[PDB]
């Protein structure tokens, strides 16, 4: 394959305004 | 607007990673409403609010809005991140909890800066001097009078001058130039593919050159497919120099030009 794909990207969850 | 171009709060760590911010929150006890401020690593002029609650870390991106105010997505705007933090110490207003206790920089720890932040003021000075033919006070006044616009421009162009950026060179030229000299793992460059903000990351892994696509989406954000999104290439390079995050390995030494 000509361009390498990303493997398993680390979990990187951003918090949102809520309640 | 911030009082200065740089943040100066005792609980601002500059451009530390999420992981370094979490390590500092653990060092500070991970008490509910313990918090620090860091520079956003993927939003230009942005910040991130890292706060402990429920023995977990919660991370909020604070964007710089077009008018020079700051806001978490969908929140009220504030003059500065200092104002944002003081406000959220009085009203939760959507945050997981009240901010109770700033975690301050330990004694003699300074805010972290990246390569770009260390070059930024001098790149702007050189641009105004050469474009407008100004010296001394006049130069200083001109920088100040257009500081915000100058910061946006230098951010969009600064990559061109940085050691890992080789401009418009072919896939073949890139493999050839990366394989010259010591086959140091993580040796890398970025090249342009067109004039329409499409690039490639070329990375040396066990004596073989890998190519990853870098694309500008419809927002103006650069990313490797399925990857973290950035406003600038220098942000992308700083991120993938800290951790692989899906690459076969972390970026190390920038491939020297010729």
């Amino acid at each position: 394959q000509l361009y390498q794909p990303l493997k398993d990207r680390e979990d990187d969850q951003y918090s949102h305004l809520q309640g | 607007s911030m009082a200065d171009s740089a943040n100066h709060l005792p609980f601002f760590f500059g451009n530390i990673t999420r992981e370094e911010a979490e390590d500092y929150l653990v060092q500070g006890g991970m008490s509910d409403g313990l918090y620090l401020l860091r520079q956003s690593r993927n939003y230009l002029g942005g910040f991130a609010l890292s706060v402990a609650h429920g023995r977990k870390a919660h991370h909020y991106t604070i964007e710089r809005e077009l008018n020079g105010t700051y806001a978490i997505a969908g929140g009220r705007t504030h003059a500065s991140p200092a104002d944002l933090c003081h406000y959220h110490s009085q009203e939760s207003d959507g945050l997981v909890c009240l901010l109770k206790k700033p975690f301050n920089r330990p004694q003699g720890v300074q805010p972290k800066t990246g390569p770009f932040e260390d070059l930024k003021e001098n790149l702007i000075r050189e641009y105004v001097k050469q474009t407008w033919n100004l010296q001394g006070q006049a130069l200083e006044q001109a920088i100040i009078s257009q500081k915000p616009q100058l910061e946006k421009l230098i951010a969009t162009t600064a990559h061109e001058k940085m050691p890992w950026f080789h401009g418009k060179i072919s896939r073949e030229e890139s493999e050839q130039i990366v394989l010259i000299g010591s086959k140091t793992n993580g040796k890398f460059l970025i090249r342009a593919r067109d004039n329409n903000g499409s690039y490639a990351l070329c990375l040396l892994h066990e004596g073989k050159v890998l190519h990853y696509r870098i694309d500008k989406d419809k927002t103006g954000k650069l990313s490797i497919p399925e990857g973290k999104k950035f406003d600038t290439l220098w942000q992308l390079v700083e991120h993938y120099s800290y951790k692989a995050d899906g690459l076969l390995r972390v970026l190390t030494v920038p491939c020297q030009k010729i």
